[PDB]
């Protein structure tokens, strides 16, 4: 099956900037390569067909080039409504296949996350469970690393993370990280920590609490 | 003037059959080749197959055997049948023209053996009520519900700024989600802040004062 | 426009027909030769009121709309006049859709009778493409 590799996986730009998205095929597909845009909560939209053919009704700022195994989708001065996902799809051979996509996101100034940690509620504990929650809000860029530590030991099991889409209001990102244990496990330990590493500082942001000495 | 629309069960149990209908309006179902494409979490698109004018079909080899695409010329609809599904078949399903110029809005189909389950709602407050700086962040943890979605508000909607409600994640077959709200330290605890969570599927709505 | 054999082979190659859905370029050059002698303006009227258009003689009853053909399906969603251009873009786009049906190139009777199974690559040998 033909594999389509898109690069970069993500790219952050300012409206007005021009960009070029790459799509490479594992086998030659001649001109049988198509470009789609898919914005949040919308269906895919065909932008360019057969590598470089224009489609009536698509803004002129979108153009495509390439042949064989190397293709490029170009956007002349990106507009505020152009942010979202872009995918390439080949129709040279069955099965038709899609590239992994390139995410076009809005560039803004870096911002460190505001971190808050929360112990298990009295109600969850009564029910026999124990979730420790950490919020990391309004940071930029999106890449960030969160590590949990219990009594000095890094903990991976029981950790679930969730990320919001880029914020419509301020173009930042937010994330929640939750460590879920049973009441018994939770009461067997004392120190609970969530550390966030972000490019806004070489020093990780550390939030913590001790179950036996609030 | 051609428009498409997917319809069918939003929930399918493991080992059972997934069925979707695509209603074509504006033109005949015999006026084009029609396809089914699905999108898995992580932005992974899969071209499931298509049915062309002669009635002939092409199916993705990874599916081959479990899939069938058919059409009804009288109702101007075409269909998708995917047998023996598993959790990995959970995705957003779209019907679209072979030319790619028209797409339905898409419909989510989740594969799970879970039964409707109301959420447990827990308050998230600072360790032993210690208010630090000039602002305070509180939260609400919604755990163990099925199926999605739930709607969460703060103070019945009267507290709407400084809120972050995160996408739900699957935890042992059930969904969990959280929401954080940030207010000035002069706001809380002087004024009560309550999380309201509604789960339509189970006809429940609970309030949790922080 | 009447194409030269190699000139068309190079154009069809640029338009993606070399190894499209398993068909080598030779099939398309040979098909074009028997359908229209490489003439983009070729037209043939049929008994049912339909007309074949272009270098690949595409029918107005199923594939394109000429605004005066009874039973028009317009499967390629294109006006037939687009299939008579010196620019083969429209004809190839349509051919690429026609051949995506299970019948493949058997859609072109001239191809079945004069090209299917032969040394179709002979049609592009000698060409510097």
């Amino acid at each position: 099956d033909i594999v389509l590799t898109q690069s970069p996986a993500t790219l952050s730009v300012t409206p007005g900037d021009s960009v070029s998205l790459s799509c490479r095929a594992s086998q030659s597909i001649s001109n049988n390569l198509h470009w789609y845009q898919q914005k949040s909560h919308e269906s895919p939209r065909l932008l360019i067909k057969y590598a470089s053919q224009s489609i009536s009704g698509i803004p002129s700022r979108f153009s495509g080039s390439g042949s064989g195994t190397d293709f490029t989708l170009s956007i002349n001065s990106v507009e505020t409504e152009d942010f979202g996902m872009y995918f390439c799809q080949q129709s040279n051979s069955w099965p038709y296949t899609f590239g992994g996509g390139t995410k076009l996101e809005i560039k803004r100034a870096d911002a460190a996350p505001t971190v808050s940690i929360f112990p298990p509620s009295s109600e969850q504990l009564t029910s026999g469970g124990a979730s420790v929650v950490c919020f990391l809000n309004n940071f930029y860029p999106k890449d960030i690393n969160v590590k949990w530590k219990i009594d000095g030991s890094e903990r991976q099991n029981g950790v679930l993370n969730s990320w919001t889409d880029q914020d419509s209001k301020d173009s930042t990102y937010s994330m929640s990280s939750t460590l879920t244990l049973t009441k018994d496990e939770y009461e067997r330990h004392n120190s609970y920590t969530c550390e966030a590493t972000h490019k806004t500082s070489t020093s990780p942001i550390v939030k913590s609490f001790n179950r036996n000495e609030c | 003037e051609v428009q498409l629309q997917e319809s069918g069960p939003s929930l399918v149990k493991p080992s059972q059959t997934l069925s979707l209908t695509c209603s074509v309006t504006g033109d005949s179902v015999t006026s084009d080749y029609w396809s089914w494409i699905r999108k898995f979490p992580g932005n992974k698109l899969e071209y499931m197959g298509y049915i062309s004018y002669s009635g002939s079909t092409y199916y993705h080899p990874s599916l081959k055997s479990r899939i069938s695409i058919t059409r009804d010329t009288s109702k101007n609809q075409y269909y998708l049948q995917l047998n023996s599904v598993t959790t990995e078949d959970t995705a957003t399903y779209y019907c679209a023209s072979w030319g790619g110029d028209v797409w339905g809005a898409g419909t989510t189909v989740t594969v799970s053996s879970a039964k409707t389950t109301a959420p447990s709602v827990y308050p998230l407050a600072p360790v032993c009520g210690d208010t630090t700086g000039s602002s305070v962040t509180l939260g609400c943890l919604v755990k163990g519900y099925f199926p999605e979605p739930v709607t969460l508000t703060w103070n019945s909607g009267s507290l709407s700024s400084g809120v972050h409600t995160f996408p739900a994640v699957l935890q042992s077959d059930l969904y969990t989600l959280s929401s954080s709200v940030t207010v000035t330290s002069s706001t809380w605890p002087s004024q009560s802040i309550t999380c309201n969570v509604a789960h339509p599927a189970s006809s429940t709505k609970v309030d949790k004062k922080i | 426009k009447v194409f030269g054999r190699c000139e068309l082979a190079a154009a069809m190659k640029r338009h993606g027909l070399d190894n499209y859905r398993g068909y080598s370029l030779g099939n398309w050059v040979c098909a074009a030769k028997f359908e229209s002698n490489f003439n983009t303006q070729a037209t043939n009227r049929n008994t049912d009121g339909s007309t074949d258009y272009g270098i690949l003689q595409i029918n107005s009853r199923w594939w394109c709309n000429d605004g005066r053909t009874p039973g028009s399906r317009n499967l390629c969603n294109i006006p037939c006049s687009a299939l008579l251009s010196s620019d083969i873009t429209a004809s190839v786009n349509c051919a690429a859709k026609i051949v995506s049906d299970g019948n493949g190139m058997n859609a072109w009777v001239a191809w079945r009778n004069r090209c299917k199974g032969t040394d179709v690559q002979a049609w592009i040998r000698g060409c510097r493409l």
